[PDB]
């Protein structure tokens, strides 16, 4: 009984005013993409900006009015009874007035048994996953960042001053290495760190600096 | 009347307030400038339908997740049980049923959990991918520059 009063309501409430007040959110941003959508952002920035922010510190207000509102009648009247009746509620028997058969207490042990052994399983490729997932992402950002410095390099200017004909050879033969090391990277499993690619940028990061020495 | 109809009852009268608190004049007000009062209002009844809509799904679901209405209607019963009482091995089942039902929602709980983290791992593959085909042509990109600095040296 006292789980369903005292425990049972919580993580309800918690959840309807969580997803209440995220949702809030998720509106007043419709609402400013919206904006965009009309003549009037252009002329009316600040306006806009501070008008709906100050609709969003109102519709904040309301919400937490009315969902306290709601949180104490449901914990106070819906997950509440008659104190009175505290001695002549049952010793716990909605479930003893039936009989239950050894058979059948048996066969709820079978079936708890085996959810379990389901369970187990299924664990086991959550575990496999979370780790494939976590390599992945490793892998995604590190690339990423060397993407990052290769568009950096193609954003380089010639700052021009008469160029060596040994830094663009060396340059053009890095190059060709990466694209055979980026190619390794596609066809094969992930590591946590794709050396060779790291280092060929790292090369062709110092003939550009030697390049625009100053 | 139930409980659980007490309960949703007054959840609907939470959620339809909380509109009526925020109603177009309110909203524009806010924005004192605008004279397209039909774009104001569209808005406006685009932001509470949104809101209204989203909110009774999502109370729906978590009723759901949480398996209140059960809940709800075995405290009645234990009420009326009390009353009936006032006017004139089993422990052991319950729990097995409770962690029965508990697995059960775990079961279904971790293919979900499971589901997306196998779609999360593809979204990855293909953003690395994609990161790797661009890779490879500022790669050529930069091969025509440092050709084309070899090239000004002839000059």
């Amino acid at each position: 009984l006292v789980e369903l009063l005292e425990f049972t309501p919580l993580s309800f409430i918690d959840d309807v005013i969580n997803i209440t007040n995220q949702l809030l959110y998720k509106g007043v941003n419709g609402v400013d993409k919206a904006f965009s959508q009309t003549r009037f952002a252009k002329k009316a920035p600040q306006e806009i900006e501070e008008g709906l922010h100050k609709f969003e510190v109102l519709f904040e207000s309301v919400v937490d009015r009315y969902y306290d509102g709601f949180e104490v009648y449901t914990l106070r009247n819906i997950f509440s009874y008659p104190p009175e009746l505290k001695g002549y509620m049952r010793t716990f028997g909605k479930d003893v007035d039936y009989s239950i058969t050894t058979e059948q207490d048996a066969a709820m042990d079978q079936a708890i048994q085996e959810a379990a052994e389901k369970l187990v399983v299924k664990m086991q490729l959550r575990r496999d996953l979370r780790m494939r997932l976590s390599r992945k992402r490793e892998k995604k950002t590190e690339i990423e960042k060397h993407l990052e410095r290769i568009s950096f390099l193609n954003k380089v200017p010639e700052n021009w001053q008469v160029t060596l004909p040994e830094t663009t050879d060396f340059l053009l033969d890095q190059l060709g290495n990466l694209q055979h090391a980026v190619k390794r990277v596609v066809e094969a499993s992930p590591t946590v760190h794709s050396r060779e690619v790291d280092e060929r940028i790292t090369y062709l990061e110092k003939g550009y600096e030697r390049l625009s020495n100053p | 009347t139930s409980r659980k109809e007490q309960l949703d009852a007054f959840l609907s009268r939470t959620l339809s307030e909380t509109i009526a608190h925020i109603p177009l004049e309110k909203f524009a007000q806010c924005f004192p400038s605008m004279k397209k009062g039909k774009v104001i209002a569209v808005i406006h009844q685009q932001l509470i339908e949104f809101f209204e809509k989203s909110c009774k799904q999502e109370y729906a679901n978590l009723i759901k997740e949480r398996d209140l209405n059960k809940k709800l209607d075995m405290l009645d019963e234990c009420i009326h049980d009390a009353e009936f009482r006032k006017l004139h091995k089993a422990h052991l089942y319950s729990h097995k049923r409770e962690l029965l039902d508990k697995l059960n929602q775990d079961l279904l709980d971790i293919d979900k959990e499971n589901e997306g983290l196998s779609t999360q791992i593809a979204a990855e593959e293909k953003a690395t991918e994609d990161c790797i085909s661009r890779m490879q042509s500022l790669i050529q990109k930069l091969e025509k520059t440092v050709y084309g600095m070899n090239e000004k040296n002839l000059a």
